[PDB]
């Protein structure tokens, strides 16, 4: 399956004028468009080569949407101060994620339309694309308003319609990069510690998409609490990397296994030093 | 194409 | 402040001295979003540094990438320095090429 997702952030900065407003769009794990109100001449901008195909009308339309959006977030930030009885002197954040998970045959798997204030869940459109989950009493005020206004209906329409249709167009136009499956190249490194034991590090490199699991086992037991596991990270060439490590006794390396799961791996990898 | 708030505020 | 950044400094490809590469500083799991990232070579700020790949985990924490082109050598030292509200002082993290 694939996803089209927009990540939106409005952050207030009292004394330095208007809140900064940003949108960033992704197809799967590939950044393709961006808006930043702090740019010289704020406009929607291309972030992947394949979107540069779109004509001026696309960029103008998307810039307009961003600018209308920006205005609502300015209002929302002010309303939030009232809902939470907060001073007007401090910086606050409103986040906004909306998008669609879609099977390759065009079927919608899941639509998202959800918000967070100062880093915590605020309100989210449920899977039914009809009702809202409100995280606190402030969000319940919003819920009642959006229920009254029938807000979910037009949101649902976007998620089932435009979001799906444009995702399909993007996947077609950018297929040479977007439709890739690059399996992880994996290996284990061995590092003797001054303490007289060993760090084993299981590496996964050059994979796409980014979704992956990397786990260490001993005697069939996953070493969840023991391992150090870094966030999956972009290599900056359209692929990703990740590693997981455990500390083990010298001479017992061979008992430990690293397990790698990825869509590019019909059978997961098991690696043993 | 991205999502619109449509001036429906919190 | 709420969530402290987690900083990784690493190259696109396994580094080979004299072969062109990309040095990445990937900073994740932080809030609030305001943050300052500089990449340093031998303690001096590198002038050509781009930012990209901003996203949320949801639980909503921020992720961001700084990167620059470089050719590894035996003698150069690279680091990434990050200032964030959650930290009293900027944190400088060195590139470790032998992991
Ligand atoms: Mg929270």
């Amino acid at each position: 399956s694939h996803s089209l997702r927009y990540f939106v952030t409005a952050v207030s900065r009292p004394g330095f004028g208007e809140p900064r407003y940003m949108e960033v769009g992704y197809v799967d794990n590939t950044e393709f468009v961006r808006f930043d109100s702090d740019a010289e001449n704020p406009r929607y901008e291309p972030r992947a080569r394949w979107i540069e195909q779109e004509g001026p009308e696309y960029w103008e339309r998307e810039t307009r949407r961003a600018k209308g959006n920006e205005q609502s977030f300015r209002v929302d930030l002010r309303t939030a101060l009232r809902y939470y009885n907060q001073s007007a002197g401090g910086s606050h954040t409103l986040q906004w994620m909306a998008g669609c998970d879609v099977e390759s045959d065009g079927r919608l798997l899941r639509g998202y339309w959800q918000f967070a204030y100062d880093g915590c869940d605020y309100i989210a459109l449920n899977e039914d694309l009809k009702t809202w989950t409100a995280a606190d009493m402030a969000a319940q005020i919003t819920r009642r308003k959006w229920e009254q206004a029938g807000a979910a209906e037009r949101d649902r329409a976007y998620l089932e319609g435009e979001c799906v249709e444009w995702l399909r167009r993007y996947l077609k136009n950018g297929n040479a990069t977007l439709l890739r499956t690059d399996p992880p190249k994996a290996h284990v490194t061995h590092h003797r510690r001054p303490e007289g034991d060993v760090t084993l590090r299981c590496w996964a490199l050059g994979f796409y998409p980014a979704d992956i699991t990397l786990t260490w086992q001993l005697n069939g037991e996953e070493l969840t609490q023991e391992m150090e596991l870094v966030e999956t990270r972009p290599a900056g060439d359209g692929t990703f990397q990740k590693w997981a490590s455990v500390v083990v006794p010298l001479g017992k390396e061979q008992k430990y296994t690293c397990h790698v799961e990825h869509e590019g791996l019909p059978e997961p990898l098991t690696l043993r030093w | 194409r991205g999502p619109g708030r449509a001036f429906v505020t919190i | 402040i709420q969530k402290t950044p987690q900083i990784q400094v690493y190259s696109r490809h396994p580094p080979e001295n004299g072969k062109p590469n990309i040095l990445n500083c990937y900073v994740t799991q932080f809030h609030p979003p305001h943050i300052e990232i500089q990449m340093l070579k031998n303690g001096k700020k590198i002038p050509k540094v781009e930012m990209s790949d901003m996203s949320f985990s949801k639980d909503w924490s921020f992720y961001i990438l700084a990167h620059t082109e470089f050719t590894p050598t035996e003698t150069d030292t690279y680091a990434c320095r990050v200032k964030h509200a959650s930290m009293a002082e900027p944190k400088t993290v060195y590139w470790d090429r032998d992991m």
